[PDB]
């Protein structure tokens, strides 16, 4: 195995690393819309 | 922001206003008022003021400038 | 409209809405608003006169 050792040596570091970055990226672009819907209301109360 | 807009808003009320008192609606917060002074008007009303205060005729409040119901 | 209320500028006296609901301070007692009266069938007798 050229490639089995190491994907689970020197790949597997990496690909585990990626995987609770992309969950916060995912966790916080729901975050986000929501808070830009909760400034859209307010400033829809004052400019009208 | 929206305390100052609630700050200028609820201080045109304490002024030493003019007494008409009021006479037709038109539609939804515009009316005809007539003064105390005579010669009728016609101004738009606040967003405060609930409507079922205005039936016939009521003895009303008046701003100064721009003669608007209070 | 002939007989008809507008609205007035006070700024260069230019018209600025015909205002409705004509000159009328006595249709108070005119043109009831509400109607929760009674109903048509408790007359009870007078089919020929209805």
């Amino acid at each position: 195995l050229e490639e089995g050792k190491a994907g689970s040596g020197l790949r597997q570091y990496y690909l585990s690393k990626i995987e609770e970055l992309q969950l916060i990226v995912n966790d916080k672009s729901q975050n986000l819309r929501r808070l830009q819907a909760q400034r859209n209301e307010l400033n829809a109360k004052v400019r009208l | 922001e929206f305390l100052h807009a609630q700050e200028e808003v609820k201080r045109i009320q304490s002024i030493p206003l003019v007494i008409g008192q009021f006479l037709e609606a038109v539609d939804q917060n515009t009316a005809i008022v007539g003064s105390t002074t005579g010669s009728n008007y016609y101004v738009r009303i606040l967003s405060t003021i609930d409507r079922e205060l205005l039936k016939p005729n009521a003895s009303v409040a008046l701003h100064k400038h721009s003669n608007a119901l209070v | 409209t002939p007989n008809c209320r507008v609205a007035l500028r006070n700024d260069s006296y230019t018209l600025h809405k015909i205002l409705p609901n004509k000159v009328d301070p006595l249709v108070s007692l005119m043109m009831v608003e509400k109607v929760p009266d009674s109903t048509y069938e408790m007359i009870g007798g007078l089919d020929k006169q209805i």
